[PDB]
Parts: C-alpha cells; structure tokens; sequence
C-alpha cells in the first residue's frame, strides 16, 4: 500500500532495479491473498511504464509474471484479457533478446483458455506486427496467417514488399511468393481469404511489372492467364480446384503441369489428403 | 500470342469444367479458426533476404 | 608477491577466470569489480560475466535486469553478463519439465553454455568475449561444476556419428585450455575468518590438484580498525590476515577494506575495484572508504 | 508475532527443521544454535544437526572433527551431527570405475543427503525405531538448496512412471511419499532461513521464502543476523544501512515470526560461545538488558 | 615455528585447532612433493590424536596417511606397514569407523604387493584390532590370511566362543571345526589346517573328556569320537584333499551321507579345489 | 565301546588307504599367499554371541 508510491518514487527517481522487484514482490502479495484483479493491474501497468522507459529487461519480466498470474487465476481469452497483452506487445523493442519468448508466452496462454488451436486471432494479428519489426519475417508469416482480415492485408503486402526487393527476378521467381498464399490458405481451409489475397498480390504484380497477360472468365471464376508466368498459372488453376475437390480435376491440372507438380510435390500431396480425402 | 496457345486452352477448358456446378467449396467460404487442426505441409525457404 | 591482480587485469592470454570460495563472501560484487577492472584495462576486448549459480545475483549487484540471452552491462562498451536459468534454459531448447527440476541442471546447463562458446569458435562463427568472469557458488557445488569437463570426458570416453565427434573435441579443448594457467585461472573469494581461510586453503589445495591457476587470494571485508566491536573485530582479522601472508607468501595477496555500506552499481563498484589494481594505502585512500555509503 | 524463536524451540511435534538462504549468512552458525537451543529446551528429545552442503562447516563451527558416522556433539547428551560426504559415502556403501565417478559428479551431494532421510524413514518402518526427534539442516545457498528440497517430488514423479526387484519399487514409493507428506506438514517440518542486512540478501530471501510456500513448506521464522546496532564512523554508516533493510524486513514480514540477532565482536564458536549467542533466539536480544554480552564473545 | 605452536594447542586443550594446522602444514610437504616428511608429520601426528583418545582427528590423520601413502605410490614393506600397524594399536574396538581404517590399509597392502588380499603380517594386527570390537566373523578373516600368530588366535577365537556355548551339542562341536578345516583348505595352506585341527582337538579332548581312541596308520593320525560322528567325517575331509584323489573324496562322502549333505557347499569347492 | 564300531572301521580304513602312497599334498604345504585367488564357499553363521 503505502509503499506502492516510495518505488513509482524509486521509478521516477532513476533507480529501476529497486521499483521493478519492489512491484513484483507488492504484486506477489495481491496473488498470495488471491486478490487476482489487483495483479493483473499492478503487473500489466508497471511492465508497460518499464518498456516506455526503454528497460527491457525488467519489463519483459513482468508481462511473463502478468501471464503467470493470467494461468495461475485461470483468466479465460476474451477482449479485455486479450488487450492488456496487446498494449504491451505494442511497447517491446523488436530487438528484445527474449521476443520470441514473450510471444510465445500469451499465444500459449490465448490457446488455453480458448477454442483455438493455435490461439486467438485478434491476439495473433499484434503478435505478427511484432514479429516483423524484428525481421523475423517467416515467425510473422504464421501468426497473421492465423489471423484477422488486416493480417491477411499485411501477409500479401509482407511477401510483395520481399518479391520486389528481389534483384535477380525470375520466371519462377514469382511463385516463390504466390504459391504461398495459396497453398497455407489452403492449408486452413479459409477460401475467402485464399482469393482476396491472390486477387490484391496479382493485381500489384500486373502493375508493375506488366506482364503480358489475358483474363478469363467462365460460369463466375477468372483465371488471370500469364503467357510468361506458366507457375503462376498453375498455382491459380490449383485453388479453385480445391474449391471443387473433385479428385478428376486435380488429376488433369497435375498431368498438364508435370514439371509444377514436382516442384510443388510435398504441398499438393497433402491438398489431395484435405480437398480429396 | 500463339505461343503459350496449348496451355491457355487448357487453363480455360480446366476452369469451365470445375465450374459447371457450384464447387462443393463456395469462395465465401472461411473454415473457423476454432476448427483448424494442422498447418498443412512447410513451404520452403525463399532464397531473398527481408528488410524494411 | 605484487598484493594487486595487475598482472591478470591487464593480461591478454587468459579467456576463462573463475571467482569462487564460501558463500556471503562477495563472489558476485568481487567478480563485478573484476569484470569492470578488465573491461576498462583491456579496451580492444569483449568481456562477458556469466553466473552458474543457481540462485543469479549479478541482477542484484549491478541493478539491471539479467536473462537467458546475453546484455551488456549499461555502462560498459565490452563486457556482457547471463545468468543462465535451468527452467527457462530448458523451455527454450513431462521430461522436458522434470529435467530443470533435478539437482546438478544449474552445473550441466551452465557447462553447455561454456560448449556453446567452443563450438563457435570451431564453427568459424568467431569468438563473443575474449574473457569470462564467473560467479560461481561457494566452495563445494562449484568444485563440482569444475569436475564436469573430466567427469564429461571419462564418461564420453566409455561409449549421426560425426556428431558425437564435435561433441568429444569441443569438451576436450575446455580440458586442454582450462589446465593451462594462462588461458584460465582462480579467484578466491574469502574474509578474515576461520572458517572462511581454513576454507580458502582446502579450496586451493584442491585447486591445483585439478591443475588450475591459482594466483590470486582477495583478503575482504577487513576493518583496519587502527567503536569497540571495530577495534575488536579488526583485533580477530589482523589474526587470521597475519597467517594469510605466511600460508600465501608466495602468492598474489590483494587485501580490500570493508565500506560503511552496500557496493553496487557500476559506479561505486569500480570506485572499489580500483583497489584490486593499486593495493588499498590508508595514507592515501582512507577517505574513499566512506564515499559508497549512500 | 513474538520476535523470537520460543514456539518452535520448545515444539514437540516437529521433526525436521532446515536451515537455509543465501551464503556467508552463517547458516551453519544459526543452525548450531538452533541446534543446542532445542537439545537444551527439549530434554527427553534427541536431536541430530546433519549438513548436507558439500562444504561441511559444522565441523568448523563446533571445532571438533565430524564424519560419515554420527558423532554426539561435544558437550550435549542429546544431540548429534552428521555431515555426508559423497566420496567416502560410496566407498561404504560399494565395499560392503562407476562407484568412484559416482561420487565426482554435480548433484551427488542431495542424492546421497536424501538416501540418508530415507535411512531414517526405513528405520522407523523396519521397527527399529528412532534415533533423532528432530533434525537441524546446514543447507547451501538458497540455490542448489531448493534443488535438494524438490528431491521428494522429482524422486516421486519419475519413480511413479516406472525378483525381488518388485519389493523395491514398493519400499521406495512408500518412503519417498512419507517424506514428502513429512515435510508439506507444517507441525513437523519448517523452514528457517539465514539473511543479513543487506539488499542481496534481503530480496533473496523473499523469493527463497515465496518458493517455499509454493512447495508447501512452513516458514515460520526469519532471521536477521549481522546487525550493528549502532545507536565508529562505519558501524554508525553501516547500521544507516540496516536499519533501512530492518524496517522493510517488519513490513514484509509482519505476520512473520522475526527474531533480530547483534553482530558480536568475534566469531561464535564452541558449544560455549554459541549458547551465549543462541540464547537471543528464544528471547529476543535488548540492548537496555544485554547491552554487555555482545563484547562477551571476543577472544 | 609450526610444529610447536600447535602441539602448544593441543596441550592447552585445542584438539580441533591443532588437528587442522597439521594437516593444512601437511598436505604443504606433500604440495612440495616431500613425501617422506608427510608420512611422518601425519603418522605421528595421528598417533598422538589417538592416545590423547581423541577418535576423530585422529582416524582423519590415519586416512590422510594413507592418502599420501597411495599418492607418493609408497610399497608395502616392513617400515611401510609399521607406521599402520602402530596406529592400529592406537584405535579405539569402538571407532565407528573402525572397518573404514581397516579397509584403508588393507587395501593399501593389496595395491602395492603381491597378494590379492593383503600383506599377512597387516593382517595379524588388522585381525586383533576387529575382534577388540568384536567383529569375530570380520576378524576370523584376516587371521585366516595371517601369520601362525593369526591361526593361534584364530584357534583360540573359535575354541573359547564354543566354550561360550551353553547348550552344546553332538553337531555343535562340529560347527567350530569344520571352520577351520573348511576354511584354510580352501586357502591351501595344509599346513595350518593341521596344525590349528591339532590345538583345538587337544583342547576339545582335555576339556570334555569325551571317549576315545587314536587311529594311526602310514604317518596319519585322526582321533576317532565315539560321540561325535561330525570330528570324524571333518578330520577324515581334511587328508582326503592332501591326496587330492576322486575315488577316496566319493567313499568319504558315501560312507557319510548326512554329513554330506550338511557341508553340501563346501565340499563342491573341495572337489573343485583339490579334484578339479 | 562297539556301539561305534561301524563308523570307526571305517575311518580306519579310509586313513588306510589315502596313506598308502605319499598323498600328493604334504602336511608340510602351505599355497603362498600370493597365489590364494578365492575364498572358498562361506561359511553358515554360527547360532552363539561373542564377547570378551
Ligand atoms: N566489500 C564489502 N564490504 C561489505 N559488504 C560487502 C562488500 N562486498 C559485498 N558486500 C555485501 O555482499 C552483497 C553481495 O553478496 P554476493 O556477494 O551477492 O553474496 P553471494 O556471494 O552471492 O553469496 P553466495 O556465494 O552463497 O551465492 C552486497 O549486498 C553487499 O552488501
Ligand atoms: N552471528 C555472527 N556474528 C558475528 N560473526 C558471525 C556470526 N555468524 C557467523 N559469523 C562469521 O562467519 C563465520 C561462520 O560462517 P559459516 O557461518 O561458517 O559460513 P557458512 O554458513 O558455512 O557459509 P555457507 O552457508 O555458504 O556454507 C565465522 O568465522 C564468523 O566470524
Ligand atoms: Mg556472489
Ligand atoms: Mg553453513
Ligand atoms: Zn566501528
């Protein structure tokens, strides 16, 4: 109580080691009378000040206690339990050695205490962003790939922004990127989010590179047909015949593209296990 | 052109018969998140490095 | 026998420098103050302070907040601490859990850790510090950590193959370059105390038995009276320093005085470290005694 | 809460009471007063003091030599010491290049520490009863001590998921879950840590305490030694110090039994001088009465 | 400027004080590879600890010895196994390390000899040394790899512990002799075989005057006990391995078919040992 | 007496006859203790306490 204000003191005094354990071991006292609430508040805010104040060390500490206490008093994921982590992903340096770590920690926590195998979207589209200002760009890749919609948004951009820093450009080098999209979208079963995302990375590679193509359209489906890009092709053909999983049709998609079906062979092996059974 | 003629007609006859009828997967279709069991297969690494 | 550790502060062989003895001693803020002399002595030089200890007081001693990954000591340019955790060591890498539960983890971990920095060097990935500064725990636990690399190797011995080679060469190297006095020596941490010297000198013994440099012996918390219980206590210390200086004659005996309160912070911590440079002289620096209080 | 140590000195359900925190401290010198305080207050009572830190310092306390074998401590009629070594410890045990390594390897220390409490746990079960009322621990470091404590656990959690050899297996679970309830008892087995007056040590001995409850240990005791007192210039700047740490050790621990301790004017040895001094423990030290025993103890 | 100011410790009544300063100087002689010295300084040192009936230090000192003993790779001898010996005399029966002690030493004596259980002369000392504590079974041993003085008391060990019998019967005698006869034919050693069977049967004769009659023939002589079946058998087993010939050790065991199958283990040995 | 008389005929001829020819082992032998390599068979515990 009273000693609460001689260590925010400490804090705004320039001793951090002295407020930083002064408040974990006030704090360790909320969750010995079991008075949780008061945890979550004391911990969550003291971390953030912490990493405003660029102590990387102390904070990160206290956002692991936070969800420590987080699984000790069983919080279930909803949006205000879901926020407090968010605010403070918004304050670690990307550059935090135990990134990783923290990330991990609530992800884990969002699957606990949550229907997600693999954690809470809204909690995953923050998490990603984090992860990219540490250029830890395929860890970024997943969590928004288990995402919201702005995850989605951020995905295509992550792998455009990555084929246009590409010097030496190839044929195939496009499909390196595209087939990504497809394929893990496809992975998770999420359609809607396989065509939006195609449509917005195709579209900014048509211009910008204007590539000499044609449009087809047939009973509400478009196929944007490359005459240089045959892996693009392929690699369109190759969604909506999962849309069908009519198992002819993926037969004759991989007998024309003999070449696409070994370079793509790990992945449309396990599209025929989902869309085929 | 003429040139890439094999698989265009291949690429539109392919996509009018998958779509003669509605595709057992309509495209506003979004498996829940609360239902997704595996990641699929890993893709491999792309030879560029990432910045920004 | 110079009473300074010069000699190893501003060596540029040595890479491995343990800081040992019983317990409450000071292994940490003597390490602390040996990391700072060594820093600030060798400018062209990473140095790194790691912890074995399961119970990590580096944290404590500076003040700032230590972890699983390397940081450098705010302050400093080149010199990095750890403080390596069992738990977290091993969530990072129902059994997995178990492991970082058992007696002798700290030792083992801590011992993978110092494989980790040989491995590099042979993995042509370079060196991260020049010289590593320990805090290890007292006397008996730590001799143990000290036994790994032999109890490793014996044990090796009596036994993906390619594998198991890079483990056997990366350990025996530890062998080769921690009996070697100029790569690796021994800092014994001590007070003017029976049980404390009687300690120290079982300690060595054992030391130099396992073929490790020993030439240093920090003499602290000493009064140096000239209250009561000052003068007399200071009555008890001169007892036990006077043997010191027969028992180490000849070895590098740096005596220190004890401080009207706590060393900690980078700034009063090399304020006190001056002193294992330039043996402590009343005449001259009996005023920097009470300038860490507060 | 009394500030002294009385209500377990004078308990006569406890059996096993450890003694541990961060070094130097003089966790063997408290624990040998906790020792002669409870051979003394309890009469009809044997009592043994067994250190299973790899540094035995008993030996260095009392003065006279301790062994692998129990030895009566000079002096007392109930109460014994012990102090485990794990070399000589297996040279016994194998003559009545595995045995040899077995005894140089990180950890032996609380193995071995641990198989001699399940020799007295055997004991009791094989009917030949007991031969200590309670035990006083000269632990290590906070550290590696709390590593020996989760013994139990760990012993039990891997014995479980495990020819005569089925004999075995049944007198290792039972003994391992006795010591186990044992200590998670609080009338049998407390906890009493060593600290000073000093930040490193101070915050050490929260989280050391904090941990013990969390495995279900009862602390009930918090000792704080080394204190000056002051009312020269570096007592009078030191005890600035302590009294800052003293009155944040009353805060924290308020419903805490806190039992203040002087700093004498030499080392505590000997049966005789460690009484003098262990008799603060049951009442707690007054400089307006006992302003004078605090120079007693010197030379 | 070392040796006195202990002694000067011990004398005033620090035992632990002078103890420790020893060893720490000690373990200095052996730092500087001065063996010779620390043999001494320990030994001696040890002795005194002992005689001033201070178990510990002492016992400590004596192992410290040994130590040194194993490390300056010290050869078992006359003046090596005397520093031991006359420590041993020292020993309190009570010592709870008293086998440690003795293992010690004994151990010592097999690393640096030729004998696979120690030096013999050792032995006999080591032996005394047990049964002062009354370890008889320990100590039977050592006397069995002893001196004659060792097989004396040996005889006299068993002798005067079947005297101690109250309730002494047919088989009982048997339970003694037997030992003996067992025992050193399994060391071949048939001269103390017969030697320590003619003491004890001697003894046994003017004791309980039991009746009689002595058979002689070729040189051999095997006192027939009209009463004690088991004397016979045990003294008849003890020639029968001297001629080492199958077809009498099969009459012998033939002829008595009970006491064939009470020493069925040692007799498996005997045709092991002196059949092949 | 000649209640023991078929046992002691014979002991009496067993001597007899391991005596006729010099027993390949002589009263007078004695294996060096350097060359013992076991302890034989041990022996049953005896069913009375020492002292002295
Ligand atoms: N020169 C000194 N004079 C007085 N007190 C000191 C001095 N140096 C260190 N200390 C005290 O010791 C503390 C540091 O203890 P550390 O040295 O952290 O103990 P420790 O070695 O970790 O104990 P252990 O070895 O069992 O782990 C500081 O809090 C300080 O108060
Ligand atoms: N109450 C006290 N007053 C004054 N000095 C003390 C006190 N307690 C211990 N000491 C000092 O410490 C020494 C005893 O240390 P011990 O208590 O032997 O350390 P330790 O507990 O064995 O360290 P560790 O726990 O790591 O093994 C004595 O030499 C004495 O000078
Ligand atoms: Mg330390
Ligand atoms: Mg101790
Ligand atoms: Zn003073």
């Amino acid at each position: 109580a009273k000693t609460l204000q001689r260590f925010e003191n400490k804090i705004k005094a320039g001793d951090y080691y002295e407020a930083h354990q002064t408040l974990r071991t006030i704090a360790n006292r909320y969750v010995r009378s079991k008075s949780y609430e008061h945890a979550i508040e004391l911990i969550s805010q003291g971390a953030l000040s912490f990493l405003k104040a660029k102590q990387g060390g102390s904070g990160t500490d206290l956002i692991f206690y936070l969800l420590e206490v987080y699984d000790l008093a069983e919080v279930k994921v909803d949006d205000i339990s879901v926020a407090r982590l968010v605010r403070l992903i918004a304050e670690l340096d990307p550059s935090e050695p135990n990134l990783k770590d923290v990330i991990t920690g609530m992800n884990n926590w969002s699957i606990k205490f949550s229907e997600y195998k693999f954690g809470d979207p809204y909690l995953h589209n923050t998490i990603g962003s984090k992860l990219l200002e540490g250029d830890f760009v395929y860890e970024a890749e997943r969590y928004f790939m288990l995402g919201t919609h702005d995850s989605m948004i951020k995905y295509v951009d992550l792998l455009w922004d990555w084929l246009c820093q590409v010097d030496d450009i190839e044929d195939s080098t496009v499909a390196e990127f595209f087939s990504r999209l497809v394929f893990n979208y496809l992975f998770i079963s999420n359609i809607s989010f396989a065509h939006e995302s195609k449509d917005i990375f195709l579209e900014r590679f048509i211009e910008k590179f204007h590539p000499k193509y044609e449009k087809i359209d047939k009973n509400g489906y478009e196929i944007v047909f490359f005459e240089d890009y045959s892996d693009l092709n392929f690699l369109q053909l190759l969604l909506i015949t999962c849309q069908t999983a009519d198992a002819s049709y993926f037969l004759n998609l991989k007998n024309h593209y003999l070449d696409f079906s070994q370079a793509y062979k790990s992945e449309l092996e396990f599209l025929g296990q989902e869309y085929f059974n | 052109t003429s040139a890439s003629g094999p698989e265009h007609e291949f690429v539109s006859k392919f996509l009018t018969l998958a779509t003669l009828t509605e595709p057992k997967l309509p495209k506003s279709y979004t498996k829940p998140l609360k239902d997704v069991t595996n990641l699929g297969v890993p893709l491999p690494t792309l030879k560029y490095k990432y910045k920004q | 026998v110079e009473p300074n550790l010069h000699s190893l502060i501003t060596s540029t062989t040595h890479k491995w420098i343990f800081v040992g003895g019983k317990g409450g001693v000071g292994k940490t803020t003597s390490s602390c103050s040996i990391a700072i002399q060594m820093a600030l002595s060798q400018p062209n030089k990473q140095f790194l302070l790691i912890s074995t200890v399961p119970a990590h007081n580096l944290s404590d001693a500076f003040g700032e907040k230590f972890g699983k990954d390397a940081r450098k000591v705010t302050g400093m340019n080149n010199l990095s601490c750890m403080e390596i955790d069992p738990s977290a060591a091993l969530k990072d890498m129902a059994l997995a859990d178990l492991t970082g539960s058992i007696p002798g983890i700290d030792e083992a971990l801590s011992f993978m850790e110092v494989m980790k920095h040989i491995k590099r060097q042979e993995q042509g990935e370079g060196e991260t510090f020049d010289t590593v500064i320990f805090d290890t725990a007292p006397t008996g636990h730590t001799l143990r950590f000290l036994q790994l690399p032999n109890t490793l190797s014996k044990l090796l011995e009596k036994f993906i193959s390619g594998k198991l080679n890079e483990l056997k060469a990366n350990v025996e190297t530890i062998r080769q370059q921690f009996t070697d006095p100029d790569l690796t020596t021994f800092v014994c941490v001590c007070i003017s105390e029976f049980l404390s010297l009687y300690e120290t000198e079982r300690l060595i013994q054992e030391l130099i038995s396992y073929d490790m440099d020993v030439n240093s012996i920090i003499v602290n918390q000493l009064l140096f009276a000239e209250c009561k219980r000052c003068q007399a206590r200071w009555k008890m210390q001169k007892k036990y320093l006077d043997q010191i200086d027969e028992l180490y004659e000849d070895f590098h005996v740096v005596k220190m005085p004890l401080c009207a309160g706590e060393i900690r912070g980078l700034n009063n911590l090399t304020k006190f470290s001056q002193f294992l440079n330039k043996e402590y002289n009343p005449i001259t620096d009996g005023k920097v005694i009470y300038e860490l209080e507060d």
